[PDB]
């Protein structure tokens, strides 16, 4: 009752050309990863250049989850732009009262997942999975919000 | 059936207490396409006579036709046929793997092939196999395998065998070491049968004998009924008046004469498959069995919920801020449905007056450790870091009257021991341990006299620490030498250091604790922290790995989780009256992640907030001067720390 | 004598292992001047008459006085002679002390108080008081603390603690576990008598007739005398050839007839004596006890250094740096000594080839790791890196060649089975150690078998944490399930794997392998890692900290020792072929270890240097990696270094 | 071989004003620290000085392996500040022979160091000591260095 705080949040995923309904339940360590960046891309030639944008934009994603879907898991046993659609919600210290949500959505995210979790001891299952933001040539995806704190 | 549900029960009981020793069979034994004994019987008839008996042998005939071959031509053409019919090896039966599973104290085997010790020996363990009167003395090994059968390691010939007339004639007085040594390993352990046939009944012979006398002490063995023909109540009945406790194969489960097989595997597998519940059924045993295993658990005083080893043999695993997450359950949740009828009102008045007065203590108990509720509804929690001290925080008059009076209560002294030691009146606190485990001996509360116990060493370390230096260090830092303590004490403590160690403190404590304070265990050894360390590493490389690459972290991923830890450690040697506290880098373990959390929100003052910081998190954690951290600064500050955190 | 020096030693040999059970005889109790019988039967006979029989009485009178008085007065009236003589409290005499001092096992005792019961009180340790046939049964601990005799612990009757000879004449048919195993412990452990005469003709019938059913296989247990007067050289003989081993108080020290406690003062001195280097003076006597100590570990061909001095049980404390330096050695400098005579050609001339051929023996390995001198003497010190690890060395295609190749013996398969596991493919891996481990008591090598056990365990560990990860993950990532295993291995596997722990894997071995591998059990729990990184995380801090102000010198500032450890563990699995190469340990800590040398090398490098900064090592190690770091970053590196030590 | 860095350092005291000689040699730690630091003791002034270079100055020596001595330890047991001399070989890399040495001495010193250790697993002694460095308010104090290799 002193000062063990702490907030929960959502994590949703679904398979794109089709209504697959996959999720997870919750994400305790949810390391959310951005990183801006750059070393060297200009040759520096054609005196004017008129030009330049370059920004390395990386989004990670980090997620454990103990629910995957048998409703298709056992069907597949015997890909698709997994697209992530991250929830949440936030509060207002002034009142501190349920009344904003928060989504955050990603349309075309593939998982890039390492095959060494090698250890000793058996752990609590706890199945840390990673992703990486991928994007087309067209335009657009990356992050999408929605805001529900209208008042 | 009911009588089942017991029989099951007590072999769960029987199953890791380590009171469990088999009684391999025949049916195994045959199981492997090993030559039957009958088979051998027909062989002999033939060389003897050259005609087979027309009808089933008598149960003399079975053992008295080789007497007879041995007689009439010699054991010459018996050591021949010894070779001829031995001499055969075979593939291995999943049933040996089966019984083994178990990991029983021995094995008794009535059987000459070795497949029994092909299964040993595959499996892991090295038995002292016995089966002579020079095996008993060599044995150097505690785990034994005893073959009455006796087996053929010293050669194919009759006389290490136990194949004739005379012999179990004279099995008194040839063999009779092996014979005592079984009878006691009857007796001091739970016997259950497998594959044993009905032609001799090692049951019939023992049972009389040791039912000789058997007055209240027994624990009847329990045998499986394996024939396909079922058990009859008269048989059961005759049985059990007897001194046996049988179950029958197809009791449970039927299936064709022939398919021995499928029928122990069943009755096996049933009997294995129940791991720790899955009998408990309706609510009444709910409550019983976190009975039994928590009752214990009101003893002590605050417990870190890291130290949550084993609550139920590794059943569920308890994570920081006290939530439940299913590690082994496979059968009733009996967690689900006590922490629901504490949430539930109406069905809480199901409970009776007595199951209602355990009900409150436990939810009281809930309370006071910590844990709240489970990850399925897990919310917004908050739990109370309120530190409850005295030493910690240095009300030296206190405990200076708390001194002055004549306790009552075992507690009383060990508290007042562990405020004086605290003083550094070191003396008299070895008179009062003294004290306790003197007097603590006629009753049964041992968890106060094992940490009593584990206290004499490490002050005792802490003390020897000092004085080497005391007449070394002495002069090098104020000068004049001192001698705080007399020649005689230091006699009587290097006495009474001569012969003592800590290895086998836990070893040395009676089986009802080791069940019961199990998790009493981890503390006393050294390399806890030494353990815990190691974890503490990998969250600063975490830690320091996010604050390199700025990660935003949901939730709790707080170096809190680091200080949360640290809380728990400055807490849990502290709430218990010990001394190990005050220790040698223990001081360094706090200073690393203390001058590594300055630098965590250090470097954290600067954050290049993009798009979320200002949304995620409005009127951000912010770092706070904590007053537990206060009084870790003013109870553990060294200089060196100052200097480098000072330049940094 | 020769005599007495051999039983002491036997004594002393089969207590190390701890197989000692002492019999607690009648004479311990009069030894605390509780009165005897003598004045029990006084006032029986004073009831029969008035006046006690001049003489000795009979082996019978001494049985049927008592007999008699009950037949004839009462039961009543016996209880109540019971509670007037037996209601005495008395403390502890120096003997109790003592015989707990030896450090027992069991503890059987036939004199009918509860003085040794409270003797261990004191003496802190635990025992299971068994008194009543009922008591077997319920048996509370591995320790037994028989009293065949029976205690008045639950009062003064018959049913108690009794002497009446018909009770004499009732056996064992009243109390038959107790018989059963007080057969077994004189059977399995070597026993030794005390306070006890030639007065129990019972006890010698049994032991004349176990030795009657044993043949010649039988250990002779020892006896104390305690007669000043000498005890006949016919009557030791008789008893030799009885089967019992005299140990005669009279031939070792000198006192008067009413001496008494102060002989058996006398023969728990001559027990106490228990050591092993106190026997250490002569030249050659030094190399031969460290041969018969080196010697069974040929088959390994390297151990590690600070694991070293496990298997010296700490006596010299061995610096990674290749010196050793004495840690609880209070006897010959048998270190010293050869130290002094490797140094010295002529000493080394001065030997036979009895002490070559483990000369020759020892150099191979000894050379091999590279230990030199003390650390008093030693000058400038430098260890020799080099890596024949070829499966280290990344050619995959030379190790598949090798594995094309036939069987040569039981090394070659180890070596065979382990890079097999190196191409990562596991079944035929798993296979070969089940051939290794059925026929690896046929050649009967110790170490092999347990690195084999270990092989198994962490193949089993590797083969279902990559299951794991492709349970689930697999589908997501490579789309389709591939299931690289058949289900029956899998099944196999499961079902010879069901309970299996490490724990006990060093429990269930055969004693005679820890004797002489001590030190290489740390490789089965899970303190593969903890006894390593511990000092890394300390050192790390302590260079980071030592920064760039002092704590000065060219060659011992930093990673001196950091790679003496190095790369002495670096080849340890490495190169003796053990398995979990490829493990978040490894990864941990080269991972550690080379950002250690990085920046030790860099804060010198930039390093402000007012006058005397410089004047310090005025050379640099700069880090000048080498071809193994460099396979090291391929293998066991993610941030690989300047992922992110080139952002901080 | 491969690669090792190697040498040895000494560690000697003295007793000012005496001739006793007793304390550990050849420490394998030896360590020493220096520090300058500075922070605002002069925000404010009569706005006329000249300097006074005040230069709060920290020195901590730390050496340990043991075993210091016997003799003047027993004719003690029956505040000079004591004296110390240290002493280091330097090699020259372009020959590396034992040509140079550097002299190190402190007129004061103040050996001040915690008196709790209290390891739970018994170390082969080491009782690590540390000092600080003292100065008078005469003169000189702190270092006086000699120059060894006079060829």
């Amino acid at each position: 009752m002193k000062t063990v705080i702490q907030d929960t949040a959502d994590v949703y995923f679904k398979r794109k050309s089709d209504g697959k309904l996959v999720f997870t339940a919750e994400a305790q360590t949810a390391s959310f990863s951005q990183a801006i960046s750059e070393e060297k891309l200009r040759g520096g030639i054609g005196n004017k250049p008129l030009y330049i944008l370059k920004s390395e934009k990386e989004i990670n994603l980090t997620v454990k989850n103990a629910f995957f879907d048998l409703e298709w898991l056992a069907m597949t046993q015997g890909s698709e732009r997994y697209e992530v659609e991250y929830r949440t919600i936030a509060y207002n210290p002034d009142t501190e009262e349920v009344y904003s949500d928060i989504y955050i959505q990603f349309p075309n995210v593939s998982p890039s997942g390492e095959f060494e979790m090698s250890l000793e001891n058996g752990n609590a299952l706890a199945p840390e999975i990673k992703f990486e933001a991928l994007a087309d040539t067209d335009t657009d995806e990356m992050a999408v919000v929605i805001e529900a704190s209208r008042d | 059936d009911n009588n089942v549900v017991e029989c099951i029960k007590e072999i769960t009981e029987s199953s890791r207490n380590g009171k469990l020793v088999f009684f391999v069979g025949a049916g195994v034994s045959t199981l492997s396409d090993y030559p039957q004994w009958w088979r051998l019987v027909d062989k002999y008839h033939e060389e003897l006579y050259g005609s087979p008996k027309k009808g089933n042998y008598s149960s003399d005939e079975y053992l008295r036709i080789p007497q007879i071959f041995y007689n009439v031509k010699g054991e010459m053409a018996f050591d021949g046929i010894l070779k001829d019919f031995f001499q055969v090896d075979k593939p291995t039966n999943p049933i040996h793997d089966k019984i083994l599973a178990m990991n029983p104290a021995h094995v008794i085997t009535t059987n000459y092939d070795n497949l029994i010790d092909t299964a040993c020996w595959k499996r892991g363990k090295y038995f002292s196999v016995i089966s002579a009167e020079e095996d008993v003395a060599n044995a150097t090994s505690s785990r034994y395998l005893l073959k009455v059968a006796g087996d053929f390691r010293k050669g194919f010939k009759g006389e290490n065998v136990v194949l004739k007339e005379d012999d179990y004639l004279n099995y008194d007085q040839n063999y009779p070491l092996i014979s005592n040594l079984m009878k006691t390993i009857i007796a001091t352990h739970t016997i259950v049968f497998i594959g044993y046939g009905l032609g001799d009944y090692n049951i019939n012979m023992l049972l009389n004998w040791v039912r000789k006398l058997q007055k209240d002490s027994f624990h009847k063995p329990f045998f499986i009924r394996t024939d396909p023909s079922p058990i009859e109540n008269e048989t059961l009945i005759y049985y059990e008046n007897k001194g046996l406790r049988i179950i029958d194969a197809a009791s449970l489960i039927d299936s064709n004469e022939y398919d021995y097989l499928e029928r122990y595997s069943a009755v096996m597998d049933l009997l294995i498959e129940s791991q720790e519940n899955k009998f408990i059924t309706k609510d009444d045993e709910v409550i019983d069995y976190i009975y039994g295993k928590i009752s214990p658990l009101f003893a002590l005083q605050y417990i870190r919920k890291i130290d949550l080893k084993h609550v139920f043999e590794y059943d569920y695993h308890f994570e920081v801020n006290g939530t439940v997450v299913r590690h082994k359950n496979k059968g009733f949740g009996y967690m689900e449905r006590f922490f629901e009828l504490k949430e539930s009102c109406d069905e809480r008045s199901k409970l009776s007056k007595k199951q209602y007065e355990r009900f409150n203590a436990l939810f009281n108990f809930f309370e006071k450790n910590g844990v709240i509720c489970m990850a399925k509804d897990a919310g917004t929690l908050n739990t109370s870091i309120e530190i409850n001290s005295l030493a910690y925080h240095g009300k030296y008059d206190v405990m200076k009257k708390f001194i002055e009076e004549q306790s009552v209560s075992i507690e009383d002294d060990y508290k007042k021991a562990f405020f004086l030691a605290c003083l550094g009146r070191w003396e008299e606190s070895y008179d009062l341990y003294s004290n306790i485990i003197l007097n603590s001996i006629d009753e049964s509360n041992g968890c106060v006299y094992y940490l009593s116990q584990i206290n004499r060493y490490r002050i005792y370390q802490s003390i020897t620490q000092a004085v080497t230096q005391f007449n070394g260090l002495g002069l090098l830092t104020f000068g004049r030498h001192y001698k705080p303590f007399t020649d005689e004490f230091l006699a009587r403590i290097e006495r009474e250091m001569t012969n003592f160690n800590i290895d086998d403190l836990f070893n040395g404590m009676p089986f009802e604790f080791q069940k019961k304070y199990k998790i009493l265990e981890f503390l006393s050894d050294n390399q806890f922290l030494y353990d815990d360390t190691v974890k503490l590493f990998e969250l600063t490389n975490k830690v320091r790995s996010e604050m390199s690459e700025g990660s935003y972290s949901f939730g709790m991923s707080s170096d809190i989780v680091v200080l949360l830890r640290l809380y728990d450690n400055l807490r849990f040697l502290y709430e218990n009256c010990l001394w190990s506290v005050s220790f040698h880098e223990f001081h360094q373990y706090i200073r690393n992640s203390m001058s590594l959390l300055i630098e965590k929100a250090e470097y954290e003052r600067t954050r290049d907030i993009d798009e979320l910081g200002f949304s995620f998190f409005g009127k951000k954690s912010g770092f706070f001067m904590e007053y537990y951290d206060f009084v870790n600064i003013s109870r553990h500050f060294k200089i060196d720390d100052i200097k480098n955190l000072e330049r940094s």
